[PDB]
């Protein structure tokens, strides 16, 4: 695989 | 006295760890992956292919709709969606019920991940970084500002079906051993710390530290991954491999594109290398490392051979202290002091000759430089 904000 | 919050976590291995959440009313239970890289509250709202549930509004009395849309964009995946408030619960979390924010997700892209048995997503960081803006207050800042419960919360994932512990409001000491060590959160916005040091096996990486936080370092409960800068990366590479030189592996193995699979039972964990991060402590001039096994880097990926894939990986976004880093830990968001505390896991995965370690004090100089300002 998860890869959680953009940024 | 959180004993009824202990193994309130559940997950599939390399697809994050849920909590079960109850929204509107009548109840509606949904399983929530807990991210403290972001801000939002959101949850799957309209049927998908990889969802077997979702929240219904139209059946909610209390649901009330803040009429404006939302988009969240992630690493990969984004989700687009309608705001409104309902009440929630987390019925193995505190005795408390909030009138929460809440993202309803009507659309989505590489987001939801089929058969994780999760259905949206806890943001626990900072408005900072909330969408639209830093007007959207958090779940977690409703949660303190309504009710008793104390501003601070704490997370033990268990690595290989995945488990752990989320204690809200406080700290379960049965969850790990040895002491607690705390870093200080350098700014609210992500969960942000300043790592100072870098050791494969003892041996220092040798690089500048403001190379190790450029241009941020942050925990991060939904990312798999330790991620590196680039430079930090192809530094931490090249030691690894020096030091697990008893055996060969295919330049994709680090890259990630490439699986090595060991027969049942024989992966010779002792020929990796343990992997040491000095964080800046909370007196001048002192540090503390946490130390992570291969069995926290090397992650399985689900008949007799057991497969693993190399979970350190490149970042042009900073350093992410993913599940890599935090399946080795008990580790306390300690909100309220602006802290967060790090001691070894009672349920982290090791063998009988190495065990995760957080150690200390070290005397480091400089730490404050270390930091990447614009």
């Amino acid at each position: 695989x998860v890869q959680f904000l953009a940024x | 006295s959180f004993v009824e919050m202990v193994d309130n976590l559940r997950g599939k291995s390399g697809q994050g760890y849920y909590v079960e959440m109850t929204v509107g009313s009548p109840p509606q239970t949904l399983n929530i992956l807990v991210d403290t890289g972001s801000s939002n509250f959101a949850v799957g709202a309209a049927p998908h292919p990889f969802l077997h549930r979702y929240y219904q509004r139209q059946l909610s009395s209390t649901y009330r709709d803040l009429r404006k849309g939302v988009y969240v964009p992630y690493t990969q995946g984004a989700w687009a969606g309608e705001l409104g408030t309902d009440l929630v619960s987390i019925p193995h979390g505190p005795n408390v019920t909030v009138r929460a924010n809440i993202a309803a997700i009507t659309e989505s892209d590489k987001f939801f991940i089929n058969g994780s048995n999760w259905e949206g997503i806890l943001g626990l960081a900072y408005a900072e970084i909330a969408r639209p803006d830093d007007s959207l207050e958090p779940f977690f800042d409703s949660l303190v500002k309504q009710t008793h419960v104390p501003n601070l919360f704490s997370l033990q994932l268990c690595g290989a079906s995945v488990g752990g512990s989320m204690i809200i409001g406080g700290i379960d000491h049965s969850l790990y051993t040895g002491s607690l060590w705390y870093t200080p959160i350098r700014r609210e916005w992500y969960y942000e710390v300043i790592i100072v040091r870098v050791e494969i096996n003892g041996q220092d990486l040798k690089m500048d530290c403001k190379e190790y936080n450029y241009d941020k370092s942050i925990v991060d409960s939904g990312t798999t991954n330790l991620r590196l800068p680039k430079k930090v990366f192809e530094a931490a590479v090249k030691s690894i491999k020096a030091a697990s030189s008893t055996e060969k592996f295919p330049d994709g193995f680090w890259l990630g594109e490439q699986l090595v699979c060991w027969q049942a039972g024989t992966t010779p964990w002792n020929i990796f290398p343990v992997i040491s991060l000095y964080l800046m402590g909370e007196v001048t001039n002192q540090s503390f490392r946490i130390t992570i096994l291969p069995q926290q880097y090397l992650r399985p990926v689900e008949s007799q051979d057991d497969c693993y894939k190399f979970a350190i990986s490149q970042s042009s976004t900073g350093t992410v202290m993913g599940a890599v880093i935090m399946e080795g830990f008990y580790v306390v968001f300690d909100r309220a002091r602006k802290r967060i505390g790090f001691a070894v896991s009672a349920c982290h995965v090791h063998d009988e000759f190495r065990t995760a370690a957080v150690e200390g004090p070290f005397v480091t100089l400089d730490m404050e430089d270390c930091g990447y300002n614009i």
